[PDB]
């Protein structure tokens, strides 16, 4: 193999096989030193190590591996494919990064809030290798990037227009107002016309390099799509407002420039692992010995006083929340340092260990106190060996219990010392599957009719339905028949015995011939099921991601937070879901913005997955252009300074002085709103800001709009609060939006509107202010409710006062009925229906809201209200009096409310499966505490799984009746508890 | 293998009506949403009518108010009822397993199925 030394010297080496030939660094070093006195001189001045580069596709690649030459099989395969026997490898000096690179890295660190280059809490190079490996998708997305559409990021959907919106088009025409300087002209256009056609019509109705931008917002109506397919156009149609656009010059694509990538490409880590024949290094499948681990001891500087006098260690081998084997140590007195030095031998073979298996070490007292996880197979298909001293996590099913990260608090957490068996040669797990040539003896005989019926019934069941041993055996024995039905994939793969190598090989053969799945229609619930905690195998995840790859940008935006949370379920840092999220955030600007904020919140608040999300955020930030970087920097600056001011105020006219200090110093002239990238906030209306009379003391801030083209002088309401976790609020609001879309596809407009919520840091966040909205508790306290006495006419009189005319009042009543029904159904399904008046808001137009979901979500998870009087949802006598005449018999408005809520309940029951998987993900990810069964099953009990539509309708009517039974009792109890 | 056979098409005058039927050979028909696709001459195939396993119906904008889709899980057959036919409705109509109604990717373009049947020809003239 030809080598180029750094003096363009060409030294001809030879192919030295693949057995421990990574000493080629030393071999070439010695060859250069002997063949050149200059190399001998530079040996005293050169860096510690050098690099290997070659030409894959014109771009420089790097051999980033110091273990074996079998990893370098990719460059050899490329060289043979190109038919170039003498291969060229260049050595490059390990140049330190330049000052500009260091400054860019510091800027990225400031944006992320976590130091990705720190290696003080890692025992391997998985995160660094993930950083090196995320370059190729980033460069692929940057290369295949259309500059104009990326700069302008049109927001379009391909769904048909809703019936209530399709009817709203008066005469199959849409009025658009185009503003040019001070001139305003209204043009009538058909809903099936592209914006280019509208622009051409406007120009003919008197240069051509112009576009339509929404007045007062950073949204462009461009691209080749009908005007009715724009999300802002649909938003304006739904609200009945006029569509105002301005003729603006297109934004410069040069502002989205991305600086050149500084690292060479890293290839893949699958080179080290080959087929079973190639690896029989030592093949993992050759070792038939049982797995064994030594628990050396337990160390803790300060003993907790929670529980003592007895302690032991439990070692579990699990693959996707299924414990393959379980071993325990002899209990010992609970003191500062406990010593065992005992080998725990499991009944599972070493060859049968599946990739993604987790060694779960837990400390029990006498109940579970500390836990820590260790991935048995590392990212490079190698079994873990040697000493490991892991700092454990302290508990205060959960996604936090699956993390392979170590506790960063080295000086205060409990530490466990373990030992794993060592070997002379590294043990490498062979490749997943060479080829499905034998077909694994696919079944030929047709299933008996009764067995076919049993299999169909098993497939038709809900995701939460447990599978018996007979059910699993039937699913596996007829796997090739179950492939024809994509709905059976989660159940088919739940019946796989992952603790046997041969069964895993059969499963890999089975999924190597997936065609019915490939052409199958994209089902969101099924794919999210395949990404849950119950699937730790990489190939099932890849299948789910490749199905997700056919989504559109709006569809991804609907489920972006859920996928970000599901990244936690990935056993390894460099997963297909991470690549998919990075690619879709680099493709679209809105997706990138929301992904940045969602990921930064998790970095700030979740220590278990800080490093992985930090690496993903680094990849995205390097991918995006400099305009996005500047906007992110401005947003982070304003967020940090508002956080500091919130801290100072919470420590205690002072707010006015501090806001004046901010406005004249370091406050950016304009910043993008984190929960609405299309809106830019400018100066701060200090004379309107205040501090609300709440226990958390949030900041009521109002910013002026930074766009001069805005049609209104209305400010931008922003609430900054500290001491509450807004992540649960974001999850609840996202699920509300998903249910709103589900109702939309069934011609149901429940008037349920979620507000803007973004968590910006540790227990801080930003809340959108809904204008002209007040709280039901305040409405009561205006007349009666300060002392606890309650009246029914207060809400009706308040709505009557805010309505100038009778038609406005009737519209307000209709909106109140629809919003109340929608929120009742949504909160009953989600289990957050038992709230107090202080967390329910209402506008002057009648719309109803539920706020502060984090306050009630944790309380309901901890208590479930089984020890109190729980109501399914807030159907308060004031609501009934607003709806009907409160005659306790019926009313046309009450009948309409009952009908629409039953319709919404049946609509949600139509997508029970997706709702169930969303609820499960929400519980296991968004809950700081530990959940289990009987809590996940709440949704399948509330969604009335396995019952008729009439039975479900009767059940929901019974829930309404029991709400009507307890009129003021629950509200009075809440008042007494709070007071 | 899932097999679908479409029937009911033919020549009809403008303003007329037609009723298509299609029988599916998939025995899990009960839990699968189905939809009707049409391929205009020199045009890509597009979903026009969507029905869920429960029975909720969603239609494309062009065919809204004139097309009605129904299913019978007992006979594993899906019916599409056309009213007030217009010349642009002339296309080859197909039925298959549709997708998610609220997903925009389903309404986007060809759903990349590999089990398309023969279809039926509808001509309005």
């Amino acid at each position: 193999i030809e080598f180029v030394l750094p003096s363009p010297e060409t030294a001809l080496l030879h192919v030295a096989g693949h057995g421990n030939v990574e000493q080629m660094k030393a071999q070439v070093w010695l060859r250069a030193l002997e063949t050149s006195v200059a190399a001998d001189f530079y040996h005293r001045l050169g860096p510690h190590h050098f690099l290997l580069l070659y030409q894959k596709k014109g771009q420089w690649y790097e051999i980033y591996d110091k273990y074996q030459v079998v990893q370098t099989l990719d460059c050899l395969r490329y060289w043979k494919a190109t038919h170039r026997s003498p291969g060229q490898i260049h050595l490059v000096q390990r140049h330190p990064p330049s000052e500009e690179s260091q400054a860019f890295q510091r800027q990225l660190t400031a944006l992320i809030g976590y130091d990705v280059t720190d290696v003080s809490n890692v025992h391997d190079d998985e995160l660094e290798f993930t950083r090196r490996g995320l370059v190729t998708p980033r460069m692929a997305e940057v290369a295949s990037r259309d500059p104009k559409l990326y700069a302008m990021h049109p927001w379009v959907t391909s769904k048909p227009l809703p019936e209530y919106l399709w009817k709203k088009i008066a005469n199959n025409c849409i009025f658009i107002v185009i503003h040019r300087s001070t001139t305003s002209q209204t043009i009538k256009v058909s809903p099936d016309d592209t914006p280019g056609a509208i622009l051409q019509s406007f120009f003919t109705k008197m240069e051509q390099d112009f576009v339509l931008r929404v007045c007062g917002r950073d949204e462009y109506l461009v691209g080749e799509t009908p005007i009715k397919n724009f999300q802002w156009v649909r938003h304006c149609l739904k609200n009945g407002e006029e569509i105002h656009v301005v003729l603006d010059t297109p934004p410069d694509p040069a502002l989205d420039e991305v600086r050149k990538e500084e690292w060479p490409l890293v290839d893949d880590c699958t080179g080290v692992t080959g087929y079973h024949e190639q690896l029989t290094t030592v093949s993992l499948w050759d070792c038939d010995r049982k797995f064994r681990v030594k628990i050396r001891g337990i160390d803790i500087p300060v003993l907790p006083r929670n529980t003592d006098l007895t302690v032991f260690v439990e070692a579990n081998i699990q693959h996707g929340q299924q414990v393959l084997c379980q071993r325990r140590t002899s209990p010992k007195p609970f003191t500062e340092e406990v010593l065992w030095n005992v080998w725990l031998e499991f009944s599972i073979k070493i060859k049968d260990l599946p990739k993604g298996a987790l060694l779960n070490l837990q400390i029990y007292c006498g109940q579970l106190l500390y836990y820590v996880n260790l991935l048995l197979i590392d990212h490079r298909f190698l079994l873990r060996r040697g000493e490991y001293v892991l700092h454990m996590w302290q508990i205060s099913f959960n996604a936090d219990k699956l993390t392979s990260a170590t506790n960063p608090d080295k000086e205060n957490s409990m530490s466990i010392s373990i030992l794993l068996d060592n070997y002379c040669h590294p043990i490498a797990l062979p490749k997943h599957q060479p080829t499905p040539d034998p077909e694994g003896d696919r079944v030929r005989a047709e299933m008996p009719n009764q067995l076919r019926k049993q299999l169909e019934a098993i497939i038709a069941t809900d995701p939460l339905n447990p599978l018996t041993a007979e059910d699993k055996e039937l699913l596996w024995h007829f796997r090739y028949e179950s492939l024809k039905h994509p709905k059976a994939y989660p159940k088919l793969f739940s019946s796989v015995k992952w603790g046997q190598q041969e069964i895993v090989a059969k499963t890999y053969q089975l999924l190597a011939r997936r065609e019915v799945w490939d052409q199958s229609a994209l089902d969101v619930g099924l794919t999210m099921q395949l990404l849950d905690c119950n699937f730790s195998d990489e190939n099932v995840r890849a299948i789910a991601v490749q199905k997700l790859e056919s989504l559109e940008d709006d569809d991804v935006l609907h489920y972006l937070l859920q996928l970000v949370q599901a990244v936690k379920f990935e056993p390894y840092h460099d997963s297909a879901l991470a690549r998919f999220l990075l690619k879709r955030g680099l493709r679209n600007k809105r997706i990138g913005h929301f992904l940045f904020w969602f990921l930064r919140s998790e970095i700030a608040q979740s220590r278990h997955y800080q490093q992985r999300f930090a690496v993903i955020l680094e990849a995205y930030l390097r991918g995006c252009g400099t305009a996005m970087l500047h906007d992110f920097t401005q947003q982070v600056q304003v967020i940090e300074m508002l956080q500091k001011v919130t801290l100072d105020i919470k420590s205690l006219s002072q707010l006015k002085q501090k806001l004046e200090n901010l406005q004249n110093s370091q406050l950016p002239e304009s910043f993008r709103v984190p929960y609405d990238p299309g809106l830019k906030a400018g100066a701060l209306a200090i004379e309107k800001c205040k501090v609300m009379a709440s226990k958390k003391k949030p900041l009521w801030l109002e910013f002026k709009c930074a766009d001069p083209t805005a049609l209104s002088n209305e400010t931008i309401g922003i609430i900054f609060k500290h001491g509450d976790d807004l992540r649960q609020d974001m999850l609840i609001l996202q699920i509300l939006r998903i249910m709103e879309s589900i109702w939309e596809t069934e011609s149901l407009d429940l008037c349920l509107l979620p507000y803007g919520c973004i968590s910006t840091g540790d227990k801080i966040g930003m809340i959108e202010i809904v204008k002209d909205a007040t709280t039901i508790a305040k409405i009561q306290q205006s007349t009666v409710g300060n002392t606890g006495a309650f009246k029914d006419e207060v809400l009706n009189h308040w709505l009557k006062e805010k309505s100038p005319t009778e038609e406005k009042f009737q519209a307000a009543v209709e909106r109140f009925v629809y919003s109340c029904a929608g929120y009742c159904v949504a909160t009953f399904v989600l289990g957050i229906g038992d709230r107090h008046n202080d967390n329910i808001m209402i506008t002057e137009t009648g719309n109803l809201f539920h706020i502060d979901f984090g306050h009630i979500l944790g309380n309901y998870k901890s208590f479930l209200g089984i020890n109190k009087e729980r109501v399914p949802f807030v159907l308060t006598p004031d609501f009934l009096f607003v709806m009907g005449t409160s005659g306790k018999k019926t009313s046309p408005h009450f009948q309409k409310f009952q009908d629409i809520c039953v319709k919404a309940y049946l609509a949600l029951r139509h997508h029970t499966n997706l709702l169930i998987i969303l609820f499960s993900m929400m519980l296991m990810t968004g809950m700081p505490q530990l959940t289990s069964k009987e809590d996940i099953e709440y949704i399948r009990d509330a969604l009335t799984v396995g019952k008729n539509e009439e039975d479900a309708k009767k059940y929901f009517l019974d829930q309404i009746e029991v709400c009507r039974d307890k009129g003021w009792t629950v509200q009075f109890n809440w008042f007494l508890h709070l007071v | 293998q899932v097999q679908l056979v479409e029937s009911g098409g033919g020549l009809v005058q403008p303003g007329g009506s037609l009723r298509l039927s299609c029988a599916a050979s998939g025995s899990i028909f009960s839990i699968n949403a189905m939809g009707w696709y049409r391929q205009a001459p020199g045009k890509q195939r597009e979903l026009v009518a969507h029905i869920t396993s429960g029975g909720s119906t969603n239609y494309a904008d062009s065919v809204k108010g004139r097309f009605t889709i129904s299913r019978d899980n007992a006979k594993n057959t899906v019916y599409l009822q056309m009213n007030s036919l217009k010349p642009e409705d002339t296309a080859v109509y197909y039925c298959n397993e549709a997708g998610d109604p609220f997903l925009g990717s389903t309404w986007n373009g060809p759903p990349a199925f590999g089990s398309w049947g023969q279809g039926t020809q509808v001509t309005v003239s």
